[PDB]
């Protein structure tokens, strides 16, 4: 409910920091925390993934070896340490709760985060990036992926997000066929194991924004480019 | 005054039960047979489907 | 004065019995004699659920055949997936002795109770993620025998004080209290039409109550022992009930008379749970003789014996999709058969 | 094997570990039942030896052993249906007021009905005759039980009657009161001898 | 006569072990933690009998060893293993009794199905590792009587190696396990005598029968440990005598009869273990008689 | 003789 992040600022290249995300309002030991890096005018980037109980931890292959994530159940606080800050690590960090079960809500709430300045792979390339449409009509964004993320279980692993300017991203659909909580029923997801379509019938001045997406088939999570609405 | 009230509510319940107009048991048996035969192929327990169609 | 009312009520009961006996023109054995049998349904153990630590008491299925809720005598309401054996939630109950548990059709709330005289309804879609106490229905004067979810906000609940009450999840008060029985209530069963339900008592009695009206319309007393199991037929015009004398009987609310009797001289162990299939052809009953025996709803013949357990069978439940049957006994094993 | 399925399997393993940790404490403790009529002295027992709600639980640790006693205080007097929920328990403790000769017959009747129960054929029952000082002050019985006029102490009438009605699992007739302080140690020794006999009959060492 | 009673006791032990194994395997209900030690003891006794009776018969009756060079490698080794296991199992069994009688409630744990299996596996591994040197140093070398060749675990390289090996065997197979078993059984008997007093025996016939059964159990455990000692002392002392005199050959009639008596006493140990639960307590004679009466 | 030499069992 309340995820207060701290540890930001301007750091010289090659230093070290300890990002701390204090959570309050839910069971921190049950939810699996994740990190997302958002560079200026760029999409998201998965870094780390830890489940409940600190059994197995996964790191991104692009930043493997430098990042170390650790949770504390008595204090219910997440910490992330990083060394050898390069010219690409400068981005806004988002620390995110997620629970995994049958019909779960992974990446439900996104923390406010804090800015930080320094000095097969699922390449989900969207079909159309910028679709400038005035609010009040019905639209449908279409995207595709390089690999069919439809497992034999029958659950299309696809997480639709929406990040309005100023506020953290918000989850929209669970598995392309089950809507989230606290969201309007206008958004709907459909498509096949390769192509995906997000259709909304009634556009308002509040639901406008960038519609991000990601895959959850394999272990390395790769945030797609998303529906980047330029111009 | 509790026993008389209990007898009164009991006889009222019996009268309300007798107020219903029952039907023949053969019609109910035929209806149950037709309902069991209608959803026969739809019930996997009655007709074990292969593991591919599970 | 009371003797006159008593003898008049006895005469009315005798007249009702004579009317129910005279309307019977042909038994079901003569009608279901020229029908094809079912053979032998030899089920096997598909999944093995050994997550509990104590004796399992009751269980219930929902709309989706994936999730399954189970209660034990320790106080750990375990909801787990029937497909990949994954444990979804483990609710630590305030008490240990549990006698019943239910699962809402929407999957948003679950119920549990027992000798505590308090029904603790929890939530599953809580934004906090963990399971928090949502409603504490209190006011009963007897042990909770069986409870089910009639709707996402209103549900009926029986108790050991021979009375049943319709509670609201949001309100939490008795909006409709049914007339007391002459024996302790043991089990109930909701109809698919959600308009009425049936409930069995301890003094060989079965009453059919309604949701709106708190008056019972159908009364059945054709037994010789305490009723311990009762299930409703998916068609909505019949229901089966079992007692401790190992004699199951199928009654019909339209005819108000016995339709089929399932019993054998070789088995003298009563049943504790009964349930029909998705269509109603086979009737699965949980016998206490370290196994179970399934019957045919039309021919009243033993269609198979499931001997995969080694303790007293506590409960048995068939899913709505008719793809799996979960049988829980006192050996902490909730075995799934197909 | 997707990532979500593996995370669900890990969560299930953690839940199983938690259930095992809970079962450890569950088996470390001893679950006991408490029975008695309205005139019984179970209230004094649960008030002194402590070392709507239809069922009350008393958890107490003594001699590095934990005992959880469950008693019925707001339920019906019938013990036919809900009695099966207390199967395979450690032991049952029945309370009886020996000073009340009028309700002594009903006490013996319900004790015989509980002892001859089908679901309690392998559960030990310990009888506690409360109000010992009151009984001693009262005796210092033939109209209710004429056998006392012919029975003599061995070279004890209530204990003999309880033994006869039980042996007609082994009973443990004892005498308690409202001022007794060593009753906890007696219950501990009884529940230890019961566990020892259960271990002997399980290991085939009887 | 000696061969008649020998065959009789061998067949009795064999059928007892077979019945115990069949009860533990086919019933599929009494496979809990306490019965695992009994099953292990039955399997060890069965293996000991099936590996010692034909070998002893071919050594004493037949004047020629039917097995070749490798016959003195795999055949005797496992023998000792089984023996070890058996002894160890009994010790373990005694320990299990020390867990079931001395501490009835202070050992009420939960994770016990895997701990007992791990303990049995450790026992088997330790027995195999202790018996491996027997097969390692087993070879065929002549003996000057006037000279004969047969299986022998002790070579003629030096006189210190067979002596120290026999001493280590007598220490790790007779002294320590029998001492531990005797101490445990004495403690168990003391605890039983102590607990047979505070039991409220005033007028209860069931309590009197329970006290009589407790005294019977104590006396039976005493008789069991006494018979174990009285049967394992002659075999071990004869082994020590024939190991200290390994430099020469002694085949007198007295040595023959005392070796036969020691062999029979050692075999009666494994032949009396499966009948212990039968002759001791109830609730087991019924199944033990039904497993043999169903075929009758 | 051939016997009286070997192991304990
Ligand atoms: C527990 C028993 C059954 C097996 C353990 C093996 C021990 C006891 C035996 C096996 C081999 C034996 C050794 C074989 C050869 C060595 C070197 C020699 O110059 C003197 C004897 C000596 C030192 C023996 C000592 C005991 C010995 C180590
Ligand atoms: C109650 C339980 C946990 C106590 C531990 C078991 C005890 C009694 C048993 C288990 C293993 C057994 C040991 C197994 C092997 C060792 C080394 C061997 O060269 C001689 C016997 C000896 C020394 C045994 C002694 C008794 C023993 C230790
Ligand atoms: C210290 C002693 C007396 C304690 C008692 C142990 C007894 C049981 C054991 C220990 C040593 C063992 C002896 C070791 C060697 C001697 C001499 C040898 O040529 C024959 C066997 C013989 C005679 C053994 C007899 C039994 C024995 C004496």
């Amino acid at each position: 409910v309340q995820l207060v992040e701290s540890g930001g600022g301007l750091v010289q290249p090659g230093g070290s920091r300890k990002l701390s995300c204090s959570a309050s309002g839910f069971a921190f030991s049950s939810f699996g925390m994740h990190w997302v890096r958002q560079a200026p005018e760029k999409g998201l980037e998965w870094v780390a993934y830890i489940s409940s109980g600190s059994g197995t931890i996964y790191y991104a292959d692009t930043v493997k070896g430098r990042f170390t994530i650790s949770r504390d159940d008595p204090k219910n606080t997440l910490f992330l340490q990083m060394t050898s800050l390069r010219s690409e690590d400068t981005a806004m960090y988002y620390c995110v709760r997620s629970i995994y079960y049958y019909g779960s809500s992974p990446f439900d709430f996104w923390g406010q985060g804090t800015t930080l300045t320094v000095s097969a792979d699922i390449v989900m390339t969207q079909a159309t990036s910028s679709v400038p449409v005035t609010p009040g009509e019905s639209v449908s964004i279409s995207c595709r992926s390089s690999k069919s993320l439809l497992h034999s279980n029958g659950n299309t692993y696809l997480y639709w997000f929406l990040q309005r300017p100023g506020q953290s991203p918000q989850l929209l659909i669970y598995r392309m066929s089950n809507l989230a909580s606290g969201v309007p029923d206008r958004f709907s997801g459909s498509g096949s194991g390769t192509a995906f379509t997000l259709t909304i019938s009634r556009l308002e001045a509040e639901d406008v924004g960038v519609y991000y997406c990601m895959q959850h088939l394999e272990y390395p999570l790769t945030f797609g480019a998303g529906t980047k609405l330029e111009l | 005054t509790a026993s008389i009230a209990q007898a009164r509510k009991l006889v009222e319940q019996l009268k309300m039960e007798a107020n219903i107009d029952r039907i023949k048991v053969s019609k109910a048996a035929a209806d149950l047979m037709a309902y069991c035969e209608a959803h026969a192929k739809e019930d996997p327990l009655l007709t074990p489907v292969p593991a591919s169609e599970n | 004065e009371l003797d006159q009312l008593r003898q008049e009520a006895e005469q009315l009961k005798n007249q009702i019995r004579d009317a129910r006996k005279a309307c019977a023109d042909a038994t079901l054995s003569q009608i279901t004699n020229n029908i094809d049998p079912v053979g032998r349904i030899q089920m096997r153990t598909r999944r093995t659920l050994r997550g509990h630590l104590a004796k399992i008491y009751a269980m219930h299925w929902g709309t989706d055949s994936r999730l399954l809720v189970s209660a034990s005598q320790d106080g750990k309401l375990i909801i787990w997936d029937s497909y990949t054996t994954n444990k979804v939630h483990a609710i630590p109950l305030r008490s240990s002795w549990v006698m019943t548990c239910a699962y809402a059709p929407s999957g948003n709330y679950v119920a549990c109770g027992g000798l505590d005289n308090i029904c603790s309804i929890y939530n599953l879609k809580t934004r906090e993620g963990n399971v928090r106490v949502s409603r504490e229905l209190a006011g009963h004067t007897g042990y909770l025998s069986c409870c089910r979810f009639l709707d996402d906000n209103q549900i009926v609940t029986s108790s050991g004080d021979t009375t049943c009450a319709l509670w609201d999840i949001e309100t939490g008060q008795q909006t409709t209290t049914f007339t007391g029985h002459t024996g302790d209530v043991m089990s109930l069963s909701l109809a698919p039409d959600t308009r009425l339900f049936v409930s069995g008592a301890c003094d060989a009695s079965a009453k059919l109550w309604d949701v709106r009206e708190g008056m019972c319309r159908q009364t059945f007393t054709g037994h010789e022992s305490d009723i311990n199991a009762i299930c409703f037929f998916p068609n909505g015009n019949a229901f089966a009930t079992g007692s401790d004398d190992a004699t199951c009987r199928l009654f019909d609310l339209r005819a108000d008379q016995e339709l089929m009797t399932y019993s054998h001289d070789n088995i003298i162990c009563g049943i504790t749970s009964v349930s029909f299939s998705k269509s109603g052809r086979l009737l699965l009953a949980g016998y206490d003789d370290f196994n179970c025996n399934v019957w045919d709803a039309l021919k009243a013949d033993r269609a198979g014996v499931l001997a995969g357990h080694d303790n007293r069978v506590s409960c048995l439940g068939v899913t709505d999709d008719g793809m799996a049957v979960a049988t829980g006994s006192w050996d902490s094993f909730l075995k799934i058969w197909n | 094997l997707s990532a979500e399925d593996k995370a669900a399997v890990e969560r299930s393993k953690m839940i199983e570990k938690q259930l095992q940790k809970d079962k450890q404490v569950y088996r470390r403790t001893l679950r006991l039942l408490l029975l008695g009529a309205d005139n019984s002295g179970k209230s004094t027992i649960v008030k002194q030896m402590r070392i709507t709600s239809g069922i009350f639980e008393t958890k107490f640790q003594v001699d590095k052993v934990n005992f959880h006693m469950f008693d019925v205080g707001a339920q019906r007097d019938e013990r036919r249906k809900w009695i099966q929920c207390f199967n395979d328990v450690t032991a049952i403790i029945f309370v009886v007021d020996s000073s009340d000769y009028n309700r002594l017959q009903e006490a013996l009747n319900d004790f015989k009905s509980i002892w001859n129960n089908r679901w309690l054929r392998t559960i030990s029952v310990i009888l506690f005759l409360n109000k010992q000082d009151l009984l001693a002050e009262k005796v210092l019985i033939e109209d209710y039980f004429p056998e006392f006029a012919r029975y003599t102490t061995p070279e004890y009438f209530i204990r003999k009657e309880f033994v006869d009605i039980s042996t007609a699992h082994i009973c443990y007739p004892h005498f308690t009161c409202s001022v007794d302080t060593e009753n906890a140690r007696r219950i501990f020794n009884d529940c230890k001898d019961i566990i020892l006999q259960m271990n002997l009959r399980e290991y085939n060492l009887v | 006569v000696i061969p008649a009673v020998y065959g009789v006791i061998i067949l009795i032990g064999l059928i007892g072990n077979i019945t115990l194994i069949k009860i533990f395997c086919t019933v599929k209900s009494m496979r809990n933690v306490p019965n695992l030690f009994i099953s292990s003891l039955a399997l060890g006794d069965l293996l000991l009998l099936i590996t010692c009776a034909p070998v002893d018969a071919s050594r004493y009756l037949a004047d020629r060893w039917l097995f070749g060079r490798i016959g003195c490698k795999l055949i005797p080794f496992i023998q000792l293993t089984s023996v070890g296991v058996s002894v160890f199992t009994q010790t373990a069994l005694s320990a299990d009794r020390y867990k079931a009688i001395v501490r009835p409630m202070d050992i009420q744990a939960s994770h016990a199905l895997m701990k007992i299996c791990l303990k049995a596996a450790f026992i088997w591994i330790i027995s195999m590792l202790l018996a491996i040197p027997e097969a390692v140093f087993s070879d065929l070398h002549p003996f000057h009587e006037q000279t004969f060749i047969s299986c022998a675990p002790y070579p003629h390289s030096n006189e210190l190696h067979p002596k120290i090996h026999s001493m280590a065997s007598f220490l790790v197979f007779y002294v320590i396990p029998l001492s531990i078993i005797s101490v445990y059984y004495y403690f168990i008997a003391k605890n039983l005598i102590q607990s047979a007093y505070n039991l409220p025996v005033e007028g209860n016939i069931h309590v009197k029968k329970q006290i009589e059964s407790r005294k019977r159990l104590a006396k039976t455990v005493l008789v069991f440990v006494g018979l174990f000692a009285f049967c394992w002392l002659p075999n071990h002392v004869i082994y020590l005598y024939r190991s200290y005199h390994y430099s020469e050959v002694d085949t007198s009639m007295l040595h023959f009869v005392t070796s036969i008596c020691a062999r029979l006493l050692a075999f009666t140990n494994s032949c009396v273990n499966p009948f212990a639960l039968y002759l001791l307590s109830k609730s087991f004679r019924k199944q033990f008689n039904t497993q043999l009466l169903c075929c009758q | 003789n051939h016997w009286a030499v070997g192991h304990l069992m």
